[PDB]
């Protein structure tokens, strides 16, 4: 099984540079050519960087010069160099591998996250989202967890530790002064709460934060 | 140079219809000795780009045989038979055949479904963040559809204007619909010299706002 996984993301400061990893597994790493393509906040896509088995490598025009691709053949590791970094690098970075030859780029990674911006880092406040009353609830309720203030993106958010999976809504967060801020519902039976306790773990990577929230009825 | 245009930016479809996003070049794909390589890919929400078709119409291993792509020259089609939940996404075509390789602006896959109204819950500020001095008022419009939903917020029967952020999800894969969150934030304040709160949710499947609402009457 083809396997890819990014890492060295994270915040970066405009003029710097940052070194991203892909740790690939699961062929024979100088078979294939390799590629990363990033993705900018419009969804659109941007072709990077490519190196061909044969160690040739190949570079767009904005990028030429500011960023370097090569590989570790013998730790199987892709990396991408990427230097005077400016806000508009900021984007998600996925290697690839081609299918074959130059075909298509048949297996990516999941992607790791690299903004480029003069802000701090920042933790995210966590505050539950109760019931405050009861005039008329069905055999559903809907609780939540407001996650507000925190910087860089990414944030990660989950119910009971994935128990429950089912009947999530995590709403994009939304910038604002420099500070990204979202919510997350979960709606589960009316009769299994406060029966069973509902929570939410948020995590912020950027930040090395780890956070659970319990849900508590709200009283007068 | 090489430009890729894909047509149209989004595009409804129903379960069980058909589907065809369009992707123009700027030059014969006729590589240099036979095939073209015209790509097509699926990203959808949460997930990484994959592919689904490449050297114009080869179908990639795992890829439903719904999926088709095909055209020559300067015009290229993927189509999508009998369409299923799990399809939508955001399509993009991509071309690599010439320097540099690049992608379409996408394309993204709607799902007409029957229509359905949001249900609206209300949320005032919580203990702890009271304390830090601040005041959001949370208010969840989950699960409807078509798309189109506005959200007016008012204090105490006059509508706020200022301090309101929201955000709409993609499409659920799961029942065809879209959630959607207004956040009203105030310092706490200016939050304590009111004392009624609420949100109305204005929808295509009523002639009346869904209203909902707290007032710090007490409880």
């Amino acid at each position: 099984e083809v396997k890819l996984v990014e890492s060295g993301g994270g915040l970066v400061k405009p003029g710097g540079s940052l070194k991203l990893s892909c740790a690939a597994s699961g062929f024979t790493f100088s078979t294939y050519a390799l590629s990363w393509v990033r993705q900018t906040a419009d969804k659109r896509l941007e072709w990077v960087a490519s190196i061909v088995s044969g160690g040739n490598t190949y570079y767009s025009g904005s990028v030429k010069g500011r960023f370097t691709i090569s590989r570790d053949i013998a730790r199987n590791i892709l990396y991408l160099q990427m230097s005077s970094l400016r806000s508009e690098d900021t984007a998600m970075y996925y290697c690839a591998r081609e299918y074959y030859g130059y075909v298509g780029l048949a297996y990516w990674g999941q992607g790791t996250l690299v903004t480029v911006s003069a802000a701090k880092t920042t933790p995210p406040s966590v505050y539950p989202l109760a019931p405050g009353s009861a005039a008329q609830t069905n055999s559903m309720v809907t609780l939540g967890c407001l996650v507000k203030g925190y910087f860089p993106e990414p944030v990660t958010v989950t119910w009971n530790s994935g128990s429950l999976s089912s009947g999530v809504h995590t709403f994009p967060a939304v910038l604002q002064s420099d500070l990204y801020t979202l919510s997350s519902s979960v709606t589960v039976p009316s009769s299994t709460w406060p029966s069973e306790t509902v929570t939410c773990n948020v995590a912020h990577p950027a930040s090395s934060t780890k956070v659970d929230k319990k849900i508590v009825p709200r009283d007068c | 140079d090489v430009v890729v245009t894909q047509t149209p930016l989004s595009l409804p479809v129903s379960l069980g219809d058909q589907a065809s996003i369009s992707c123009r070049s700027s030059q014969s794909i006729v590589h240099s000795n036979g095939n073209s390589y015209l790509e097509w890919y699926l990203q959808k929400p949460g997930q990484s780009p994959k592919l689904l078709i490449y050297k114009v119409s080869n179908r990639f291993s795992g890829v439903p045989d719904r999926f088709s792509g095909s055209g020559s020259g300067t015009d290229f089609t993927l189509k999508i038979s009998r369409v299923e939940a799990e399809d939508l996404g955001v399509y993009y075509c991509f071309q690599g055949s010439h320097v540099p390789p690049t992608f379409g602006g996408g394309t993204k896959l709607e799902i007409k479904r029957a229509d359905a109204a949001p249900t609206v819950s209300i949320f005032p500020p919580s203990s702890e963040q009271l304390t830090s001095g601040g005041a959001s008022v949370v208010c969840f419009l989950n699960n409807f559809y078509p798309k189109d939903i506005n959200v007016k917020w008012k204090i105490d029967g006059s509508e706020r204007q200022n301090g309101v952020l929201n955000s709409w999800t993609d499409q659920d894969s799961k029942d065809s619909t879209y959630s959607m969150s207004s956040t009203l934030t105030l310092t706490k304040d200016e939050y304590e010299r009111h004392n009624s709160y609420t949100c109305e949710a204005t929808h295509k499947t009523s002639t009346s706002p869904i209203v909902k609402s707290f007032n710090r009457n007490e409880c």
